[PDB]
């Protein structure tokens, strides 16, 4: 920690583990606090979110600390975490907070920010790519066609898979955020 | 006072629980009958209970008693 | 509050239970509803007015299933 | 015979039809009507999407919302995660006003517009609501006992809670569920947390399939030892993950339970005597017919 | 007139907002102004000594003097005004501090001096038309009324007694001695609570010069600081002293409290000083150690079925047919001591309270590990009867909570009392452990840091983290314990035996409707105010009524003893004296404008108006002695017959002309 | 070369608390209103208002304890009602009945008392001058 | 006189013998009562609060709380001192309305808002944006040059040792009884407690009186304590002390 | 953490991570507590001596962290630590 050595392994071990005032993004903090809706400058770090997470006995994720993180402002630690992907979104921390906060909106506003600096998932930019071709998550398959057709359903729900004109209407929606345009080029690597 | 519920979705019109009741029968069958006011009256085919605040009722059981396909269940506690 | 003044009304069969629960002293006013008769004589004579009187006729003949002859307010025993 | 629009999200017509087809004729024999929703698409769903772009969340909702406005009639949902996705952007359009603003110019691109006139439903709820359906409805049109069986019951998540943003009570000891499956004459029997998360919201159900499987095989295991001999959900995630996920769990890990899983709609058909054939109970990973000999 | 404008820099906190020598300048053109002058510190001696120096000089009708707020110096110089040959009332105030500078400081300067000049001109004209009140004094009743007869409201009658005045001290239950007489043992000292206070108790029931009225109600109260007419509900207790019972005539005497009648009581109710644990006859006393051993009937539960009679015998002391007595009495001034309840735990669903057996609060725990309680002082689990071996402590229990259930502030006590309990259990059962679920351990008082240090030191396992939910086994009964040890930076599972929240506190029950009774008003947190957070924690804004212990905040044993001596102090400041001088504000009705229609009767709160007959015609009348001079029949009164002292029609209309004057 | 006039009648207890505890917590505002101070807003009459608006106030700002705070039991329904007539009175001789209005504020709302004096001072802005100057003549 | 009451209040402990905190040596390092002196607008600045090195306003507070309390070293107090939790939540508030940007970091370890509206002016603060980093200052290191001040400490709960430079530094030292109280207590004959206080007749149902009869206590000089609860214990022992006055007689 | 796999990458990964009361060795403590010679079961976790650590920027060792294991009593989560071995003995957080 006591300078650059520009070796990497040596980088890694050595990293400055020590939290500095030049480490604290103020507009990361007030993107989180607008994208979230919620008080999240309020946490006093109670410890029951992360006594409520199902997550939290079987991995190093925890919420309290992802809060903490959010108050201090510490972008490049909390939104390159591999464990912001393992919330369930359960709101149980959400549901017990004794400040009335939503760590799990917190979560979600984390994540969109991770998406805008390209930290995704794949399974994320699949369903896109899914949700564009279809407007469905989950899309229907010949075995399913002909499983409804034998039960009497009609071989296609009454949705975009049966109404193929509103889905030129889901594909303007998420070209106007730029979804796919972004899930395809994150894709492409 | 009690709180009679009929199941109107296997109610047949029978009328057997509206001649049976001896609320009901208490009009005609009487010498100087006292209250004339009725608990049932098929209506549209199904058994409608008119005592709508359970005021009149007696926990008789004379009608859950006679509905051949048992539909009426009476409530003996306070509703 | 406080819980311990633990009162519970439960159908145990064919006697209905009333129970005032405390750590080690319990009161259990007991209604055997086989022998129950309908009469009111027990309605008429509580001293704090709790026990009513509910469907005789149904109950006596078996046709009413969820109440006894009598509802007894535990909580006015 | 009231009646409403029925969303029919993803999972429901394209994984288990027989959970939708219930659906239908069982809210016909109690007093309610369920009405096809015109183009409806992905409720945008709340974990896979939301991640990914509340802004975009917002705006397939909103569709979804005012596909139903202009039909003039009520959501009702079978599903936890649509219901989050519709009743929670419905509650939140209604209040905020720059966020109305916002998602109305987005619509505005395709000549459509959210003024926010309708309300959301569960079925569940319908069910349960004594003004619709209630519970003695549901105990009258029970016409197959379904007695001597062990049911448990699994809440979700996202119906619940948070119990600031819902309607529905107490979050830590529901017993309203354990009500509906009591009208069909299945004992509904209580495991150690009953209220656990099944692992599959969120996305981790695609992120970290074993993190997700650990979660739900805590649940597994404490309906086991319960005793459980099916476990009725509100939730084609929850029951996808339940089902698909003993699969994977038995092939991953060495966990045997083969545990029917079933939605509630499927539950009431059977007492109702629907058939399974007509359920198309052959659909499910775990075979149900352990569940049948018994309740049949 | 001739009035003399005194302005204040207050240090340039006036004299950096606005230009003091063009509002002295324009004072001066003023009309009716003899002379106009300036000074740093008005309020200081060489201010006040200006003050006196113009009056004499200048012959000054009244004076006005532009500075602070009349809320924080009307006394003084009124006081200045009244030496130097002045009605102490011929002042005014033109607040152009906390209306002009503090609020106009940055970037307007001369709209400053212009609202400061407006409100010296509104100032003047009123001055101008000032005239001399001099205040009212009344009598003091020599008596003082105490409500609450736990630790706060013993120690004020015990103060006031001695201090000679004679006082009643009214307990709506049978016994005094409140919460602490349900403690077992004390923080920091361990000393048993009983032993500490029946001393105090036996003072307080001995006393000449207090009038213990326990198992009565305040109905209703009417007056003011002079003379307070409270009724008094005097209810059916059911036995009767053996004072009572020689003055109703039996000379054998009344109760001696032997227990016969409990003995032979069949009707068997839960004890609400053992929160319930324990049984109790139709006939009890609380416990053992009560102040009057005078045994109350519970005629809720009573069944007059006689035995009680014959088993008291030719005492005599049972009277069945008992009824609410009513009892009106006068006093000087009043304390309120309510003190408080524990806040309802059960809505906290997450920590199954009502719902788990094991699980229990503070109180119960008390009682339970008391050697006088249910049990022989032996701590058991209520879920079969066995000696638990690990207990945990929820500290915070509904506190500290913004969520709409729980409480919002700290409950003062809550962690000092966790830390005494998990001392008794470590000592009483040997190898248990006790672990303590905290968020902030607050021991701040005398000792207190190392109680907790020793508590430590025996070996408490303190875990930093609130508890997230409680589940417990379906078979031992066992307690699951679930939240994250924030300094170890894990999820932790503790099973326990016995979990005990530490629930937060909350006004007793009626204790709202007292404090309405009696017009005090209520803080942000729901407790009764005081009438300065800072220098005044005992008096409310009501002249008379005093605050002591926990009822105008949660406090320990020691502070709350303080409260109730200083408000014992306060309350002992205008009996001892015997005068109080009320503020000249009343209404006066001028007869011959007056028509008698009665309207204005019905506008006053404090009924001090009324019709009556005066030279023939029917005029209004006040009672001086009862208005309290707000000002809503001068309001009212069509005729302007109602005359309101220091604040009358001509003044505030000449207010408004000045304003509109250019 | 027009300022507004807007008068204030602010009780003891409550407002003037609250706006000596803004000019503690120094909370800027426009120096546009000043206040007379009585006891309680019980005492304010109807022909105060009156006499205020024909001499030529702008605007005139009442402003007491919250329903159930006032330190005299009951002394502001009395001025709720009188200020309801009031505006009605004002509406009915065809003066704007907005240039009037009763604000309550606590004895702790400091912040709250600025935000009423800037929009006090913004509504009668937007008014314009009072037409009773002119009407006269 | 018939009885006496004794209020001699307290002063704060020598601060300089903890040398890990360079009170004394360096230059922005105070004490709370020297900031109190220095925020005051009757103060010796303008009420401006500067930097004592250089004269320039600070942008970086810190606020080192527990300074010498619940120390058991031999050096500080094993007490808490009560209001010092309290006065260093006010002195963030100060600071972060009186210079504009400006940003208050407490360094605390267990914070004690223990009194009436106590909480709420936690959570108000806390809101206006104080930063709470809990943990116990280790030591502080002075810039050469910019005269910062590198506080080292870790923060417990982040779980990471920090390094937070601030242009200001300020003290919630411990308090201690008054000069020459230990004099004026064996002048009248009281006792002192562990805590080296003066002391009461009975810890909980006697706070004011002592054992030696017409003597009575009042204030910070019994122990630490806010001014509410400072003139609660006054106006107690007022009237314990007219207790026999009024009388005229007492039985020996 | 459902409970043992015997699939050691998968054991590895969805290790339970919750303390329970069966994790704790009070010999372990009372052993340390005569060893050392010192009074350990008395920290309340100030972090002093992590603040003063040499060796905490550079690494993962918290000997705040190794306080705590002591004094709940976490025989095999203290003694396996591989950052047991970069105490420089220093002597600032004693001091
Ligand atoms: C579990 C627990 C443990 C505690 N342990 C300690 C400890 O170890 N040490 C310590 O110092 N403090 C302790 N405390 C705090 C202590 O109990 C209080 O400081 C103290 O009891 C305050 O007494 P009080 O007289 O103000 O109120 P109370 O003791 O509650 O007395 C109020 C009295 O007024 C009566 N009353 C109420 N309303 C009316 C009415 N309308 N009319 C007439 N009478 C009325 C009540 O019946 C009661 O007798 C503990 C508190 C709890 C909850
Ligand atoms: S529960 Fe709320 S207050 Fe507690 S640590 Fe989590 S977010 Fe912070
Ligand atoms: S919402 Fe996410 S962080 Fe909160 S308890 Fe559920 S999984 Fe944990
Ligand atoms: S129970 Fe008897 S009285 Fe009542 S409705 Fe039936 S038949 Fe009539
Ligand atoms: S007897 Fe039964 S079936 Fe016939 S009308 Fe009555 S309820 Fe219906
Ligand atoms: S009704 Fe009452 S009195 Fe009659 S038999 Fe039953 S219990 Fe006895
Ligand atoms: S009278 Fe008021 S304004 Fe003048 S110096 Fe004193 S405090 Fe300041
Ligand atoms: S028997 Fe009579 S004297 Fe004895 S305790 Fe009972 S009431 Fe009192
Ligand atoms: S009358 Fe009977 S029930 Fe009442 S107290 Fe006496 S013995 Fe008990
Ligand atoms: S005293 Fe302690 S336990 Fe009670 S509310 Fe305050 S911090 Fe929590
Ligand atoms: S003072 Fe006025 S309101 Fe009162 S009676 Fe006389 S005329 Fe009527
Ligand atoms: S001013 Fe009038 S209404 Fe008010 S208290 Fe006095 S007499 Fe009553
Ligand atoms: S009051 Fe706060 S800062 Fe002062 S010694 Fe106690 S805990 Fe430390
Ligand atoms: S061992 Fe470390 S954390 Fe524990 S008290 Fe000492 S310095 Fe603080
Ligand atoms: S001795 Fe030195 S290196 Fe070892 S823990 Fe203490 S400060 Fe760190
Ligand atoms: S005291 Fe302010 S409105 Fe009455």
């Amino acid at each position: 920690a006591a300078k650059s050595y520009n070796i990497p392994e040596l980088d890694k071990k050595l990293a400055d583990r020590r939290y500095h005032l030049s480490d604290t993004n103020p507009e990361f903090t007030q993107k989180i606090l607008k994208t979230s809706r919620t008080i999240a400058n309020m946490c006093y770090q109670c410890g029951t979110c992360t006594g409520s997470c199902p997550s939290a006995p079987r991995s190093s994720y925890r919420i309290r600390l992802f809060m903490r993180r959010c108050v201090l402002g510490l972008e490049n630690e909390a939104l390159t975490d591999p464990d912001l992907w393992l919330c369930t979104t359960c709101y149980s921390c959400t549901d017990r907070c004794p400040r009335d906060i939503a760590p799990t909106d917190v979560i979600m506003a984390m994540r969109n920010l991770a998406f805008k600096r390209d930290i995704v998932p794949k399974n994320f930019l699949q369903t896109v790519q899914l949700i564009y071709n279809s407007g469905h998550g989950v899309p229907n398959n010949d075995v399913n066609r002909a499983a409804r057709t034998k039960l009497g359903l009609p071989a296609d729900p009454p949705t975009t898979h049966s109404y193929p004109e509103f889905v030129k209407g889901i594909q303007k929606i998420i070209d106007h955020y730029e979804l796919k345009e972004n899930a395809d080029r994150i894709l492409k690597g | 006072a009690f709180a009679v519920h009929v199941n109107m979705e296997r109610c047949t019109g029978c009328n057997n629980c509206v001649v049976a009741c001896p609320v009901n029968a208490l009009e005609l069958n009487t010498v100087n009958p006292s209250s004339t006011d009725k608990i049932y009256k098929v209506i549209n085919g199904d058994a409608v209970i008119l005592d709508v605040k359970h005021e009149l009722c007696a926990g008789c059981g004379i009608c859950v008693d006679a509905c051949p396909y048992d539909v009426i269940q009476l409530s003996g506690q306070p509703p | 509050s406080t819980l311990f003044p633990k009162y519970s009304k439960t159908t145990d069969g064919s006697k209905v239970i009333m129970e005032q629960r405390l750590l080690q002293q319990v009161n259990n006013l007991i209604l055997d509803n086989d022998i129950c008769t309908g009469c009111g004589i027990c309605s008429e004579v509580c001293p704090e007015e709790a026990i009513s009187v509910g469907a005789v006729g149904g109950v006596r003949r078996g046709l009413v299933d969820d109440a006894a002859s009598i509802h007894v307010d535990e909580t006015k025993c | 015979m009231h009646e409403y629009a029925f969303f029919l999200g993803c999972i429901a017509p394209n994984r288990y039809p027989g959970c939708e087809a219930s659906a239908i004729k069982t809210s016909e024999k109690v007093g309610i009507k369920l009405l096809p929703l015109k183009g409806a698409s992905c409720c945008p769903a709340p974990g896979a999407f939301g991640s990914i772009d509340l802004n975009v969340w917002y705006a397939m909702a909103a569709r979804n919302l005012v596909l139903a406005e202009e039909m003039k009639k009520d959501i009702a949902l079978i599903c936890n995660g649509c219901y989050k996705s519709i009743w929670e952007v419905n509650h939140i359009l209604k209040h905020n006003d720059e966020l109305r603003d916002n998602v109305n110019e987005v619509l505005a691109e395709i000549d459509m517009q959210f003024k926010g006139t309708i309300d959301v439903w569960h079925l569940a709820e319908l069910y349960y609501d004594d003004k619709v359906c209630g519970v003695q409805k549901i105990k009258d049109s029970v016409t197959t006992p379904l007695s001597g069986a062990k049911v448990a019951a699994h809440y979700g998540c996202h119906l619940m809670k948070p119990k600031k943003e819902r309607h529905f009570g107490d979050t830590e000891n529901p017993m309203w569920f354990e009500e509906l499956i009591g009208a069909l004459g299945a004992e509904p029997i209580q495991y150690r947390n009953k209220m656990q998360c099944c692992g599959a919201g969120g996305g981790v159900r695609g992120y970290d399939i074993v993190h997700a499987l650990d979660i739900t095989n805590e649940k597994l295991i404490n309906i086991q030892e319960a005793g459980a001999d099916a476990i009725t959900e509100l939730c084609p995630f929850c029951q996808l993950q339940f089902d698909r996920g003993q699969i994977e769990i038995k092939e991953k890990f060495g966990d045997v339970y083969n545990i029917p899983v079933l939605h509630y709609n499927e539950l009431l058909g059977l007492a109702q005597g629907m058939s399974p054939q007509d359920l198309a109970l052959d659909l499910h990973a775990i075979d149900c017919t352990p569940f049948l000999q018994k309740v049949l | 007139p001739r009035i003399g404008v005194f302005v204040c820099h207050c240090g340039t906190n006036i004299a950096g907002s606005m230009s003091i020598d063009d509002v002295v300048n324009y004072a001066k053109t003023l009309p009716y102004v003899a002379v106009a002058d300036q000074y740093q510190y008005m309020c200081s001696t060489p201010g006040q000594k200006k003050i006196d120096d113009a009056i004499k000089e200048y012959n000054l009708t009244g004076v006005v003097v532009a500075a602070c707020s009349p809320r924080l110096h009307e006394p003084t110089f009124r006081t200045a005004t009244k030496e130097g040959g002045l009605n102490p009332f011929r002042f005014e105030m033109a607040n152009i501090r906390e209306q002009n500078s503090w609020v106009h400081m940055h970037g307007m300067w001369d709209e400053a001096t212009q609202k400061a000049k407006d409100q010296v001109r509104m100032a003047v004209a009123k001055a101008a038309k000032l005239e001399d009140l001099v205040p009212k004094s009344v009598p003091v009743e020599k008596t003082a009324m105490v409500v609450g007869g736990g630790v706060a409201g013993m120690q004020a009658a015990l103060d006031l007694a001695s201090a000679g005045i004679k006082t009643y001290l009214i307990e709506r239950t049978p016994t005094i001695g409140g919460r602490m007489s349900q403690l077992d043992k004390t923080f920091p000292t361990l000393d048993c609570s009983q032993c500490i206070l029946t001393p105090k108790m036996v003072d307080v029931g001995r006393h000449p010069n207090i009038e213990m009225m326990t198992y009565t109600e305040v109905e209703k109260v009417e007056g003011y600081i002079g003379n307070f007419d409270v009724t008094l509900r005097k209810k059916a207790r059911g036995v009767l002293t053996p004072t009572e019972a020689t003055a109703k005539g039996i000379v054998g005497g009344g109760c001696n409290g032997c227990g016969d009648c409990s003995a032979v009581c069949p009707v068997i109710k839960p004890n609400p000083f053992e929160m319930g644990m324990a049984p109790r006859k139709a006939i009890y006393i609380y416990h053992a150690q009560v102040m009057p051993l005078i045994y109350t009937v519970d005629f809720d539960s009573c069944v007059k079925c006689g035995l009680c009679v014959e088993a008291c015998g030719d005492k005599k002391a049972i009277d069945l047919e008992m009824q609410d007595e009513f009892i009106t009495v006068k006093v000087g001034t009043a304390v309120l001591a309510t003190g408080y309840e524990l806040f309802p735990i059960e809505n906290k669903r997450e920590w199954g309270y009502k719902q788990f057996d094991n699980v229990i609060n503070a109180l119960e725990f008390e009682r339970l590990i008391c050697a006088s309680g249910p049990t022989g002082g032996h701590l058991v689990r209520p879920s079969d009867g066995k000696t638990p071996m690990k207990v945990g402590f929820v500290l915070c229990a509904g506190s500290r909570d913004n969520t709409g259930i729980g409480k919002p502030y700290c409950s003062r006590f809550c962690c000092m009392y966790s830390l005494k309990h998990a001392h008794q259990i470590m000592e009483k059962i040997p190898g248990a452990v006790a672990y303590l679920f905290y968020m902030d351990i607050r021991s701040f008082g005398k000792m207190y840091e190392e109680f907790y240090y020793r508590i430590q030191h025996e070996g408490a396992k303190f875990i930093r983290g609130r508890v997230a939910n409680v589940l417990e086994d379906k078979e031992t009964k066992n307690l699951h314990v679930f939240t994250e040890d924030t300094l170890l930076g894990r999820p932790v599972d503790v099973e326990v035996d016995l979990l005990v929240l530490a629930a937060a506190v909350q006004p007793n029950e009626g204790a709202n409707e007292l404090r309405k009774k009696f017009g005090v008003s209520a803080s942000q947190d729901g407790w009764m105010l005081e009438a300065h957070p800072k220098l005044n924690p005992c008096g409310t804004t009501t002249a008379g009524v005093f605050l002591a212990g926990v009822c105008q905040g949660p406090k320990d044993i020691p502070d709350t003893v303080a409260q109730a001596e200083g408000a014992a102090s306060a309350a002992s400041i205008p009996i001892h004296m015997g005068e109080v001088e009320l503020e000249p504000y009343f209404a006066m009705c001028i007869d011959e404008l007056c028509a008698g229609c009665g309207m204005c009767v019905n506008l006053c709160p404090y009924s001090a108006l009324s019709l009556g007959e005066k030279n023939g015609r029917t005029v209004m009348v006040v009672t001086e002695a009862k208005c309290k001079g707000c000002g809503t029949c001068g309001g009212f009164c069509p005729g302007g017959a109602i005359k309101m002292q220091h604040f009358t029609t001509p003044q505030i209309v000449a207010q408004i002309d000045a304003f509109f004057a250019g | 070369d027009w300022k507004p006039q807007i008068l204030a009648i602010i009780c003891n207890w409550c407002s003037y608390a609250g706006a000596d505890l803004a000019g503690g917590a120094r909370i800027q505002y426009p120096p546009t209103v000043r206040a007379i101070r009585v006891m309680c807003t019980g005492r304010v009459d109807m022909l105060f208002i009156l006499k205020a608006f024909v001499e030529g106030a702008d605007g005139v700002l009442v402003s007491g304890c919250h329903f159930g705070d006032c330190h005299y039991l009951e002394g502001n329904y009395k001025a709720a009602k009188r200020m309801f007539m009031i505006k009605n009175l004002l509406r009915n001789i065809g003066l704007d009945d907005r240039r009037f209005r009763m604000t309550f504020v606590s004895a702790s709302e400091g912040a709250k008392w600025g935000m009423v004096m800037e929009d006090v001072t913004n509504t009668i802005k937007e008014l314009g001058p009072s037409p009773i100057k002119e009407f006269k003549k």
